[PDB]
C-alpha cells in the first residue's frame, strides 16, 4: 500500500524535541533520534558522491592530478571529518 | 642554458614528474615520435641522443657546482 | 573483452573439475590449456592496445559491500603497469 | 577399490570411451556462454583516454572519449 | 640450546655490517650537487597552491 | 595416445552410491524428494521475482536522490 | 569384516577419555598456581590497562579530558 | 646409442640436437653482435649517442 | 634488449599514472652519466672470480678444497648453512 | 497480509497435529513435519519480501493483552536486525529434520515435537518486543534443549552434560530477572518503545548493564563462562547440536543488540574497555586450547567460541559499519557452523568414533564429502569471496576506527584459525589411508547432498554479493547506533 515512488517522511525540522530536556516528549524524542540519521546520511551520501568526483578526476587528467584536483581534494579532506559514525571525532549535529 | 617549455606546454605535455628537470623542453618530440614507433630501441635515435647529451651537460654542470665546495672545504680544515 | 581476460581460466576450471569424468585425461589437458592460451592471447592484445597505445581502461562490475562510504566493488584497473604483469602471468601459465 | 568412489572430478584414469565428444561439448559450452559475458561487458569497460592510434575495439564499444568532463557525476 | 648462539652471531653480522656503512658516511661523498627543479622545485606540480 | 579409444565402458562409481535399477523403469523417487523438491523451486522462484521486484527504498537511494538535489545549491 | 563401526582400540579408549576429565589433575599444585597468577591475572590486566592507556592517550590528541571508566 | 657393459645410452633424437646447436648459435652470435653496436655503451671508451 | 630503452630510457611516457617518482628521490640519469666505470663493470669481475673458484673445486682442485675433516669449527660451518642458520629449529622451538 | 501470528501459529498447527498420530504410521510423521517446517520456512521468506526496508519504527506488530490493565502485553515486531534471524531459524530447522530422517523409527514422533516446539519458540524470540516475555521465551528453550541433548544423547555421559547446560542457564537467567523486576518498578512498563525513552540514573544504569551481562555472558561464550558449551555440545544428537551453535548460541549476543546497546547507552562506553579485555583475550585462550584437542565435535565448538567472542568486540564497538559486520558475521557463522556439524556428524553417524587418531585418508574415499569438508572448512578458515570475510573485515573496521589495540588482538585470532582448522582438515580426510580401523564406509546419499546445497548457495550468495542483507537493516542499525546522543 504505497505510491510507486520512493518516500519522503520529513525534512525541516522535529518541533516537539527541546535540546534543553531531551527526556521531556518521548513522542518526539523518536523523531529527533531518526531525523539525526536521516540528515547525517545525506552527507555521507555527498561525501560519496564527491569521492567518485575525485575518482574520475584522477582517473581523467593524468599526470597532472597534483594541480587539477586540489578544489577537489580540499572538498574531500574536510568532509570526512564530521561523516557518518567512524572516527571518534564525532560531528557537532 | 635556461628553459623555454613552461606553463601549458610543460603541462599539457604527459611527461612524468622527475623527469621535469631545468632542460626537458625536447623530450615531448622525443616521446611523440617514440610512441607512435612501436618503442623500437633500433628506430627511434634522431630525437634521442640529444636529449642524452642534454643530461649529460646537466649531470657534469651538477658535480661542477660542488667541485667549488670540494675545493673550498681545504680552508675549514 | 577485457572481462574474457579474467573469467576464462575460472569458467575453464570450473567446468574440468565439475566435469573431470566426462573428459579423459587429455580433454582437460587440451582444454584448460586451449583456454588459457586464449585469454593469453586476449591478454597481448590487451597490451598492444594499451602499452602502446597509452589509454587506460576503467570499468567496475557491481558493488560488493556497499555498506556505508565504504564502497566496495568488483571493478578491475587495466592499467599500463598492470598489463605487464597480464603479460608476465599469461605467456607463463599457459606455457607451464 | 577405486572403480567404486565416484570421484566426480574423474577417477585416477578416467578415459571414457567418447571423450572426444564430451571434449567438443565442452569447448562448444565455454563459447557459448561466453558470448554473454562479452555482450554484457559491452556495456561498461569506460575509459576516457583516447589513445594516439585507433585499436580495435571501437566496433563493440562506445565509452571512450565521451566521459570527459567530471562535474555531473 | 646450541643453536641460538650461532643465531645472535648470524644476525649480528648482518646488523655489524651494517653499522659500518654509518663509519664511512657516504652522504657526503657525494660527487654533484642536490638536484633542483624550475617554479620552487615544481611547486605547483607538486601541491601547494596555484 | 591421442587417438585410441578410452578403456571405459562407463564412469567409474555411483552418483550418491545409488545403484541405477534395470533398464526401463524410472528412479523411484523417496518421500522426502518432493516436498523438498518443490519447496526449492518456490523458494528460488520467491527469492528471484520477488527480490528483483521490491522497489528500491531505502536509506541509500533516498539519501542519494536527496543529496544530488542538496549538493547542487552552491550559489 | 562386515562392521562399518571402528574396531576401539583398548590404549586409545584411554587416551580419549582421559584428557575429557582434568579436574582431579588439576586441583591444587605449585606450578598450577603460578601459571594461574601469570596468565589469568596478570595478562588480562595488562591488555586491560594497555587498552585504557590507548584511550586515554586518543582523548589526550583530541584535548578532551579523559573519561573515568 | 650402442649399448656397453650397463651404459645402454639412447642417442638424442634428431630434432634434440639440431634444434639445440642451432639455437645455440643464434645467441653466441647475438652476444658478441650486441657488443660490437652497443658494445661501445658500457666500457668507458667512445660514449655513444653524439660522443 | 628490447625493453631496455622504451621502459627505463630517463624518462619514458608510457606508465602515465601507473607508477609515479617524486621529484626529490629521482636518481636516474646520474646512474648512467657518473658512473665511476670502476664499479658499473665490478660484478662481471665477481662472477668470473666465481667461475674460476667454483671450476678449480668442483673439477680439479677437489682433493682438500671439497671434504675437510677438521677437528671444529669446521663441520659446525658446514651444518650451519645447511640448515640455514637453524631458522626451522630456533623458531620452531621457541614459538610454535 | 501475510503478518507474524500465523508464522508462530504454523508451527503450533504442527506440533499439535503429530501429538495425536500414531507411533506405527512412521511414513505420515516425517511428511507432515517437514511440510509444516517447509511451509513455516516459505512463510519466513515472504516476510522478506514485504519488509519495507525504510522506517525506523517496527514492522508488523501484535499486541495481545497479558495482564488486566494492559501493563505489559505481548508486543510482536520485527525492525531489521531480527529479521534474518527469524529467516535463518525458520531454514535451519527443515534441515534439522532431514539430517535425522533416515533414523526416525527409533526416535518415533517425540523427536519432531520437540524440534517443531523449539522452532516456535526461537521464532517468538527474535521478534518480541515486551523486555520480560522477551525472557520469558529467552529461557523457555532451556525444555526443548533439555529434552533434545539428554533423551536422544549420543553417549551415556550425557546426563552431566546437560546439568551444566540448564544451570549456567539459570543463574544467568534469574540474575537479569532481577534487572527486569529493578526495571520495571522504577519504569512502570516493559515495551521496548517506551522503556528505551525513558532517563536512567547513571549508577542505576552501572548495575542494570551488570545485571544484563551476567546472563548475555554465558550465551556468548566468554572466558569466566564457556566451559557450558564444549561439554553439553559435543554430547547432543547431530541434528539437535547443530542448532546449538546454529539459533542457541545467538541469543545473548543479539539480545546484546536490542536490550543492552540502545538501553544503556552511558553504560556500555564506560563497560567498554572491559568487553574488550575479555573478548581479546578469549579468541587467543579459546583458539590455543583448540590446538591440543583429539575430538572432531569439540574442535568445531572451540572455533564457535572464538568466531562468538570476535563478534562481541565488532558489536560493543559501537559503528554503523562495526554492527552490520556483527550481524553478517552471525548469520554466516549460523550457516558455516551449523554445515560443519553436519559434516562432522554424518562421519559419526557411519563409524561412531569421534576421534580424529582414527579418521585418515579420506580423500581416497567418499570425494564429494572431502570438497563439502574443504570448502566449509574454507569458509571457517576465513577466506574472502565467502560470507565470513565480509563478516570479520567489517569487525575489525569498526573497532580499529575506536582502538588500535583491540584490531591486532581481534585478527590474532584469523591468523590463529588456521592453526586448527587447517590441520583437522589435512588429519582427518587428506592423511595416510588405514584399513585397520575404517575397514569399510560409504559416501554421502541424495539426502545429505541436497542438504549441503542451501547452505553452499547461501554462503556464495552472500559471499560475493552481501549486498541486499546490508540493504534491508541500513536504516536499523542508524538508528541503533545514534541513541541517547544528539551529535
Ligand atoms: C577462497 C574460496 C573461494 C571459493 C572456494 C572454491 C575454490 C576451490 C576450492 C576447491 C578446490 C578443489 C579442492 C577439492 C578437494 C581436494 C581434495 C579432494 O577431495 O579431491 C576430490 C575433489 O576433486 C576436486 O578437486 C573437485 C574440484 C571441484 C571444485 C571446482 C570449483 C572451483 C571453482 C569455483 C570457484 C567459485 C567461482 C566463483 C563463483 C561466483 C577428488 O579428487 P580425485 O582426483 O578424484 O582424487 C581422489 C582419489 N580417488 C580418486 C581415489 C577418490
Ligand atoms: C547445485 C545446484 C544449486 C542451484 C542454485 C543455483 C545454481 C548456481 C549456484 C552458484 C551460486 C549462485 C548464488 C547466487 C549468487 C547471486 C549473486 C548476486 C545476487 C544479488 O545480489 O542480486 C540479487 C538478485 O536477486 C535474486 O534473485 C537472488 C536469488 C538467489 C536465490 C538463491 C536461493 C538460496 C536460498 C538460501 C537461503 C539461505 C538463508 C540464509 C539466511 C538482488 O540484488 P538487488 O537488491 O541489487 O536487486 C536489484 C534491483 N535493482
Amino acid at each position: 500500500g504505497r505510491k510507486k515512488g520512493l518516500p519522503e517522511f520529513e525534512e525541516s525540522a522535529p518541533d516537539g524535541f527541546d535540546p534543553e530536556n531531551p527526556y521531556k516528549d518521548p513522542v518526539a524524542m523518536v523523531e529527533m533520534r531518526e531525523h539525526i540519521v536521516r540528515e547525517k546520511w545525506i552527507q555521507i551520501e555527498k561525501a560519496k558522491i564527491l569521492r567518485e568526483k575525485v575518482k574520475w578526476c584522477y582517473r581523467v587528467e593524468g599526470v597532472n592530478h597534483y594541480q587539477k584536483c586540489r578544489h577537489l581534494v580540499q572538498q574531500y579532506l574536510d568532509s570526512t571529518r564530521g561523516v557518518g559514525w567512524g572516527k571518534d571525532h564525532r560531528p557537532i549535529s | 642554458k635556461k628553459m623555454i617549455a613552461t606553463q601549458e606546454e610543460m603541462s599539457a605535455a604527459k611527461i612524468a614528474l622527475g623527469s621535469r628537470d631545468m632542460c626537458a623542453h625536447l623530450l615531448i618530440p622525443l616521446n611523440k615520435c617514440r610512441q607512435a614507433e612501436f618503442y623500437l630501441p633500433w628506430k627511434c635515435e634522431d630525437e634521442r641522443h640529444v636529449y642524452e647529451k642534454c643530461e649529460y651537460e646537466l649531470v657534469m654542470e651538477r658535480m661542477l657546482a660542488m667541485k667549488k665546495i670540494r675545493e673550498e672545504e681545504a680552508l675549514a680544515k | 573483452m577485457y572481462l574474457l581476460i579474467v573469467f576464462l581460466p575460472l569458467l575453464g576450471s570450473s567446468v574440468a573439475g565439475f566435469f573431470g569424468r566426462f573428459l579423459g585425461s587429455e580433454g582437460s589437458a587440451i582444454m584448460t590449456t586451449t583456454c588459457v592460451s586464449f585469454s593469453s592471447i586476449l591478454s597481448l592484445i590487451a597490451f598492444y592496445e594499451v602499452a602502446l597505445g597509452a589509454s587506460a581502461c576503467y570499468l567496475r562490475i557491481a558493488p560488493w559491500i556497499s555498506s556505508e562510504m565504504f564502497d566496495a566493488s568488483w571493478g578491475f584497473l587495466f592499467d599500463s603497469l598492470t598489463v605487464v604483469m597480464l603479460i608476465v602471468v599469461t605467456f607463463i601459465s599457459s606455457l607451464v | 577399490f577405486r572403480a567404486k568412489v565416484w570421484s566426480m572430478t574423474g577417477g585416477p584414469n578416467c578415459r571414457p570411451k567418447h571423450w572426444r565428444r564430451n571434449t567438443a561439448i565442452a569447448m562448444f559450452g565455454v563459447f557459448l556462454v561466453c558470448i554473454p559475458i562479452a555482450k554484457l561487458s559491452a556495456k561498461l569497460e569506460q575509459r576516457p583516454h583516447m589513445p594516439v592510434r585507433p585499436i580495435p575495439s571501437q566496433i563493440w564499444c562506445k565509452n571512450f572519449g565521451t566521459k570527459d568532463d567530471y562535474e555531473k557525476e | 640450546y646450541e643453536a641460538l648462539a650461532w643465531l645472535s652471531g648470524g644476525l649480528g653480522f648482518f646488523v655489524g655490517l651494517g653499522l659500518l656503512a654509518v663509519l664511512n658516511d657516504k652522504a657526503s661523498k657525494v660527487p654533484f650537487t642536490p638536484r633542483v627543479y624550475p617554479y620552487d622545485n615544481l611547486r605547483v606540480e607538486l601541491g601547494g597552491e596555484p | 595416445r591421442w587417438a585410441t579409444p578410452g578403456h571405459e565402458e562407463r564412469p567409474k562409481g555411483y552418483f550418491m552410491n545409488r545403484t541405477p535399477p534395470a533398464p526401463g523403469q524410472s528412479r523411484k523417487w523417496e518421500d522426502w524428494e518432493l516436498p523438498c523438491y518443490i519447496t526449492s523451486f518456490l523458494t528460488i522462484v520467491i527469492l528471484g521475482v520477488g527480490l528483483n521486484a521490491k522497489p528500491d527504498l531505502s536509506i541509500e537511494t533516498w539519501a542519494h536522490q536527496k543529496a544530488l538535489e542538496r549538493l547542487e545549491m552552491e550559489k | 569384516g562386515g562392521g562399518m563401526e571402528t574396531n576401539k582400540n583398548k590404549f586409545i579408549e584411554d587416551w580419549g577419555s582421559a584428557r575429557e576429565n582434568l579436574e582431579h589433575n588439576f586441583r591444587w599444585t605449585r606450578r598450577n598456581f603460578a601459571l594461574i597468577g601469570i596468565f589469568g591475572i596478570a595478562l588480562p590486566i595488562i591488555v586491560y590497562k594497555g587498552i585504557v592507556k590507548d584511550f586515554h592517550m586518543q582523548d589526550e590528541d583530541a584535548g578532551r579530558p579523559h573519561r573515568k571508566f | 646409442g650402442i649399448t656397453y657393459k650397463g651404459v645402454t645410452v639412447h642417442t638424442p633424437k634428431t630434432w634434440h640436437t639440431v634444434t639445440g646447436k642451432g639455437l645455440c648459435a643464434v645467441m653466441w652470435f647475438w652476444i658478441l653482435y650486441r657488443a660490437k653496436q652497443d658494445g661501445p655503451v658500457v666500457m668507458g671508451w667512445r660514449h655513444p649517442w653524439d660522443g | 634488449y628490447l625493453a631496455k630503452d622504451m621502459m627505463i630510457g630517463l624518462g619514458t611516457n608510457f606508465w602515465a599514472n601507473s607508477l609515479l617518482v617524486l621529484p626529490k628521490n629521482e636518481i636516474l640519469a646520474e646512474s648512467e652519466f657518473a658512473a665511476p666505470t670502476i664499479i658499473k663493470l665490478i660484478p662481471i669481475l665477481f662472477s668470473t672470480l666465481g667461475a674460476f673458484v667454483a671450476y678449480n673445486v668442483n673439477l680439479v682442485a677437489d682433493q682438500f678444497q671439497r671434504a675437510f675433516q677438521t677437528s671444529t669449527f669446521c663441520n659446525r660451518l658446514y651444518s650451519f648453512f645447511n640448515k640455514r642458520w637453524f631458522f626451522d629449529q630456533v623458531l620452531n622451538d621457541f614459538l610454535v | 497480509y501475510f503478518n507474524l501470528s500465523g508464522l508462530i501459529l504454523c508451527p503450533v498447527l504442527g506440533s499439535i497435529i503429530l501429538l495425536f498420530i500414531p507411533n506405527s504410521r512412521i511414513r505420515l510423521i516425517r511428511l507432515i513435519g517437514l511440510c509444516a517446517s517447509l511451509i513455516t520456512f516459505l512463510y519466513s521468506l515472504v516476510l522478506w519480501i514485504q519488509f519495507d526496508s525504510s522506517t525506523a519504527k517496527f514492522q508488523f506488530v501484535e499486541s495481545l493483552r497479558w495482564l488486566p490493565y494492559e501493563n505489559i502485553n505481548f508486543y510482536l515486531g520485527i525492525d531489521g536486525i531480527s529479521l534474518f534471524f527469524v529467516i535463518l531459524t525458520t531454514f535451519l530447522i527443515p534441515i534439522c529434520i532431514l539430517v535425522g530422517w533416515s533414523g526416525m523409527r527409533s526416535y518415533g514422533k517425540e523427536y519432531i515435537i520437540a524440534f517443531l516446539i523449539c522452532e516456535f519458540l526461537m521464532i517468538a524470540v527474535f521478534c518480541m518486543l515486551d523486555l520480560l516475555l522477551f525472557y520469558v521465551f529467552f529461557e523457555s528453550v532451556l525444555i526443548p534443549m533439555f529434552i533434545i541433548i539428554g533423551v536422544w544423547g549420543s553417549r551415556q555421559r550425557k546426563i552431566k552434560a546437560a546439568y551444566q547446560f540448564f544451570l549456567y542457564t539459570l543463574l544467568g537467567s534469574l540474575f537479569m530477572l532481577l534487572a527486569i523486576l529493578l526495571i520495571l518498578f522504577q519504569t512502570g512498563t516493559t515495551d521496548l518503545q517506551i522503556l528505551l525513552t525513558t532517563e536512567f540514573s547513571e549508577r542505576r544504569q552501572i548495575f542494570l548493564w551488570i545485571a544484563f551481562f551476567a546472563s548475555f555472558a554465558v550465551k556468548v561464550p566468554m572466558v569466566p563462562v564457556h566451559i557450558w558449551l564444549p561439554e553439553a555440545h559435543v554430547e547432543a544428537p547431530t541434528a539437535g547440536s547443530v542448532i546449538l551453535a546454529g539459533i542457541l548460541l545467538k541469543f545473548g549476543t543479539y539480545g546484546f543488540l536490542r536490550f543492552s546497546i540502545p538501553m544503556f547507552p552511558e553504560a556500555t562506553l564506560c563497560f567498554t574497555p572491559f568487553i574488550y579485555t575479555l573478548s581479546a583475550i578469549a579468541i587467543i585462550y579459546t583458539s590455543l586450547t583448540t590446538l591440543r584437542q583429539i575430538d572432531l565435535k569439540k574442535i568445531i565448538a572451540y572455533s564457535s567460541v572464538a568466531h562468538m567472542n570476535l563478534v562481541t568486540i565488532g558489536m560493543f564497538s559501537l559503528n554503523i559499519q562495526g554492527i552490520g559486520g556483527s550481524i553478517l558475521l552471525m548469520l554466516s557463522h549460523g550457516l558455516v557452523s551449523s554445515a560443519l556439524f553436519l559434516c562432522v556428524g554424518v562421519l559419526y553417524d557411519r563409524h561412531k568414533t569421534r576421534l580424529v587418531r582414527y579418521y585418515g585418508g579420506l580423500v581416497s574415499t567418499m570425494p564429494n564429502f572431502s570438497t563439502i569438508f574443504f570448502f566449509f572448512t574454507l569458509a571457517n578458515m576465513s577466506l574472502p569471496g565467502t560470507s565470513s570475510f565480509i563478516g570479520e573485515f567489517l569487525i575489525l573496521v569498526g573497532a580499529f576506527q575506536r582502538n588500535s589495540l583491540v584490531a591486532t588482538l581481534a585478527a590474532l585470532g584469523m591468523i590463529l584459525g588456521a592453526a586448527y582448522s587447517l590441520w583437522l582438515y589435512n588429519r582427518v580426510v587428506s592423511g595416510n589411508l588405514k584399513p585397520d580401523f575404517l575397514h569399510k564406509f560409504s559416501d554421502l546419499n541424495g539426502r545429505e547432498v541436497f542438504i549441503f546445497i542451501p547452505f553452499l548457495v547461501g554462503l556464495v550468495w552472500m559471499g560475493v554479493y552481501p549486498k541486499v542483507f546490508l540493504d534491508c537493516m541500513h536504516t536499523s542499525v542508524s538508528n541503533l547506533v545514534q541513541h541517547g546522543k544528539f551529535h
